[PDB]
């Protein structure tokens, strides 16, 4: 710790604060996240006790590797590769003029990736965002922020009192369903596509219900026809107003057959038929990838 | 049928021969042993149950003692301050919202202050390297009841239960893999319950057939049967209770058949 | 509780 040389604050974790610094030796420059050890209160938090430990076992070129950790009694600092920013803050310096097509594409793939390796090695990110990626000037693009994640060995069950975002949580979460499934980290997947192609946010929503239902009129009330199981959960209604599917070239016009295709599989109702982050990967969509470079 | 299955259970294999705790190490405690251990454990058990802790929480926490001890000599005063260190870690690791320290120094009757709670934490994480994500017999259960037909709740209940005696006794158990006391541990249960065996999938699956079961087969069996006499009784206690059926109170099988 |  008497190696590093902090350069300037560049934001904050759900705990703890994220430095610019740099290696005094070897030059290297690195993000620090530094968390204040509350030894009176509560311990080392439990957020610091998942993304450690999970991401000590992720090794993967679009996961954000964790170099190395520093633990003193008072404070316990997380040293991670540098990433120049996250793709939130690029989405809006990059609106008006848009990210361009295979850019996006390039992004998609490198995330179902990483989200692939991460699902074969029992763990959940559960809270992907595009303030939770992060992106370098070559192009690449990687899952960043795992305090929420969880090790699925045994199912992972709900906070009945959610503390996990609005905008990009599946409607199985939103209906009261009692477990997590990898299909929430697609669902999420699929929004930030849909949102990097549109400019704006698929189903931004002001409350539970409101998200509910702005799921639902885009992409239609789901029946037992369509996800057999939703009549019988626990926050599913009868009253629930009753709309009908709209045309995916009209949610995004930009995007050719071929992502409407995969777009549409990401954004299931029903968990078990949504696709998987190893067969997205085989979708035709991925055919004529590259790696651009963004204009940062 | 994820497309994930059968990566994960090959990873959980791959992982559990690295998160192994050393077989012979209460031998070269000097001032702890088995029996102390067992003490040790039956006390979680009811601290999950009071609590409402999930039961990986436990699984979790043995784990944790179990590499700590076998890198750290402790003195019989200070080892249930490290059972309640590894309770507050598995809880933060595996529950949705772990009791507050203050219910953990509670629960030991003011016994260590909070301080020295949270100091012993730490002191955890280091000697383990914040390696927490351990699988267990809890894990490899849960994975193996995919693949029964029909599914039984008596089975799951008896299995979860059998596999929760054999945290008890460091001797025999720490000698097989997690991986392998579910195995026996499932088709114990199964034949218990019904007369069915370890099944071909998992045979092919697992790569273990009910020949290699049986060692742990034996061992399970002689716990299974000395239950009620064994001088500690929470988990006993535990599966009275009919959310589990009361599978504590059905009768093991006298002979296994093999 | 306390407890060897």
């Amino acid at each position: 710790m008497e190696n590093f040389q902090k350069v300037e604050k560049i934001g904050e974790g759900t705990y703890g604060v994220v430095y610019k610094a740099r290696n005094k030796l070897t030059g290297e420059v690195v993000a620090l996240k530094k968390i204040r050890l509350d030894t009176e209160t509560e311990g080392v938090p439990s957020t610091a006790i998942r993304e450690i430990s999970l991401l000590k076992e992720l090794n993967h070129p679009n996961i954000v590797k964790l170099l190395d950790v520093i633990h003193t009694e008072n404070k316990l600092y997380l040293v991670f590769e540098f990433l120049h920013q996250d793709l939130k803050k690029f989405m809006d310096a990059s609106a008006l003029t848009g990210i361009p097509l295979p850019l996006i594409k390039s992004y998609l793939f490198q995330l179902l990736q990483g989200l692939a390796f991460c699902h074969s090695h029992r763990v959940l990110h559960r809270d992907l965002k595009p303030q939770n990626l992060l992106i370098n000037t070559e192009g690449a693009i990687k899952l960043a922020d795992f305090g929420l994640a969880r090790a699925f060995g045994v199912p992972v069950r709900t906070y009945t009192h959610e503390v996990v975002t609005l905008w990009y949580r599946a409607p199985e979460i939103l209906l009261g369903c009692k477990y997590y499934s990898t299909a929430v980290d697609i669902w999420s997947l699929g929004c930030i596509f849909a949102e990097m192609v549109t400019r704006r946010a698929l189903f931004p929503g002001d409350s539970e219900i409101d998200q509910l239902f702005r799921i639902f009129r885009t992409l239609g009330t789901p029946d037992e026809v369509v996800w057999p199981g939703v009549t019988s959960m626990p926050d599913y209604k009868p009253s629930f107003p009753k709309w009908a599917r709209q045309d995916f070239s009209k949610v995004v016009p930009p995007l050719d057959e071929d992502g409407r295709s995969l777009l549409s599989q990401m954004l299931h109702y029903d968990p078990n038929k949504r696709i998987s982050a190893k067969a997205a990967l085989a979708h035709p969509f991925f055919q004529d990838v590259t790696k651009p470079v963004p204009h940062l | 049928v994820p497309d994930y299955h059968e990566d994960i259970h090959t990873y959980l294999r791959e992982m559990e021969v690295k998160c192994k705790p050393k077989v012979g190490y209460m031998k070269k405690q000097p001032d702890i042993t088995n029996s102390m251990r067992a003490i040790l454990v039956d006390w979680l058990v009811e601290v999950g149950e009071e609590y409402k802790l999930q039961n990986e929480t436990l699984h979790l926490a043995v784990n944790y003692i179990d590499r700590f001890l076998s890198s750290m000599s402790v003195l019989r005063g200070k080892l249930q301050l490290v059972g309640t260190a590894a309770m507050l870690l598995a809880s933060k690791f595996e529950e949705i919202y772990p009791p507050e320290v203050a219910e953990f120094v509670y629960i030991t009757d003011d016994t260590y202050t909070k301080k020295q709670v949270l100091r012993m934490e730490h002191l955890v994480l280091k000697v383990l390297t914040f390696d927490l994500a351990a699988p267990t017999v809890n894990q490899f259960l849960t994975q193996y009841f995919l693949h029964q037909q029909p599914a039984n709740c008596k089975v799951e209940s008896l299995a979860m239960f059998l596999g929760e005696l054999s945290l008890i006794d460091a001797d025999p158990y720490l000698k097989y893999l997690p991986s392998v006391i579910a195995g026996a541990a499932f088709h114990l249960a199964l034949y218990t319950v019904t007369g069915q065996s370890w099944p071909e999938s998992l045979i092919r699956k697992t790569g273990y057939t009910l020949e290699s079961l049986k060692p742990c087969l034996m061992d399970l069996h002689q716990t299974y049967l000395k239950a009620p006499q064994h001088a500690q009784q929470s988990i006993r206690e535990k599966y009275k209770n009919s959310k589990y059926h009361g599978v504590s109170l059905l009768n093991p099988p006298e002979t296994l058949n093999l | 509780r306390r407890l060897f």
